[PDB]
């Protein structure tokens, strides 16, 4: 009951990208527009990850490093969500001031990325997903990627997981009466967390190759987007970093 | 410097 109360509180706010809505839609542009909200929207999930229950209780580096592997799937998450709320998931809004339409999609040269992103917009409506599952959901995702080896302190990680996922369980559980709805339910979340590693995963791709070549493109790399990209980003391409799926 | 971000206060 608590619980809830705080990811309810601690839910970032409103952010804009700071895109010139009025200039020809570009590469470069969109890009670089992208690039700067997610260094905006970094900002905002540090703040948020440290409001959130147990969090502080772990290690500093490991609390900067699981920052570092899963902004990526947490952005996505949040801009489906949104992009279900504001336009029922028929475009993909990224910030009230940079919505992707299927031009923009094209001209991102990442239709295929978007055209996933969507999907998992639309699976928040077929699955009816509450305010309150996503709100958890969302937070469970900070902690579903680390490195091979494991982290500074793995004992606190698994610990506090496993609390996050037995919040979850609540969330649900606490609604429902029958033991069958409940597992199902929990079953169909669990999937549509899985979902979207692989999104992230193609994410992480695009904007490496886009680091590499991007004094060519002309495309602005702020300065934490670039220091992630090219030090946290190529250990997960690499095997260093695998997420934590809940299915085989 | 995320860091700085992480440990900023207020
Ligand atoms: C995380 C962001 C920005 C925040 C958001 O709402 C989700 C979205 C997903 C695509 C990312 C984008 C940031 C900039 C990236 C990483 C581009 O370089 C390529 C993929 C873009
Ligand atoms: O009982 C409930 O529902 C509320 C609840 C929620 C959480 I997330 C939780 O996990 C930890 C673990 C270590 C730690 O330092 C902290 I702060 C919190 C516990 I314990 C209880």
């Amino acid at each position: 009951p608590i619980f809830l109360n705080v990811l309810e509180a601690i839910e970032p706010g409103v952010v804009c990208a700071g895109h010139d809505n009025n200039q020809p839609d570009s590469f470069a542009a969109l890009l670089s527009s992208l690039n700067e909200l997610g260094e905006r929207q970094l900002v905002h999930v540090v703040k948020w990850a440290k409001a959130l229950p147990g969090f502080r209780n772990l290690h500093v580096d490991d609390q900067m490093a699981v920052i570092q592997y899963s902004w990526m799937g947490l952005m996505v998450f949040a801009m489906g969500w949104r992009s279900f709320t504001n336009v029922n998931s028929r475009m993909l809004y990224f910030a009230p001031d940079l919505v992707f339409n299927e031009y923009r999609m094209h001209k991102s040269r990442m239709y295929s990325q978007c055209v996933r992103m969507r999907h998992l917009s639309q699976e928040f409506g077929w699955l009816q997903i509450t305010p309150q599952e996503f709100l958890c959901m969302k937070a469970l995702l900070l902690f579903s990627i680390i490195p091979v080896d494991g982290l500074k302190n793995q004992k606190f990680f698994d610990e506090l997981r496993m609390n996050y996922i037995k919040e979850l369980d609540r969330i649900i559980a606490c609604k429902r009466k029958n033991p069958t709805s409940c597992s199902r339910r929990f079953y169909q979340l669990t999937k549509l967390l899985d979902s979207v590693q692989p999104i992230a995963r193609e994410l992480h791709q695009f904007t490496f190759d886009l680091l590499i070549k991007s004094h060519m493109v002309s495309v602005d790399f702020p300065e934490m987007m670039a220091e992630i990209i090219s030090v946290q980003v190529p250990k997960i391409l690499s095997g260093k970093v695998k997420p934590i799926y809940f299915h085989t | 410097l995320l860091r700085y971000l992480l440990d900023k206060d207020d």
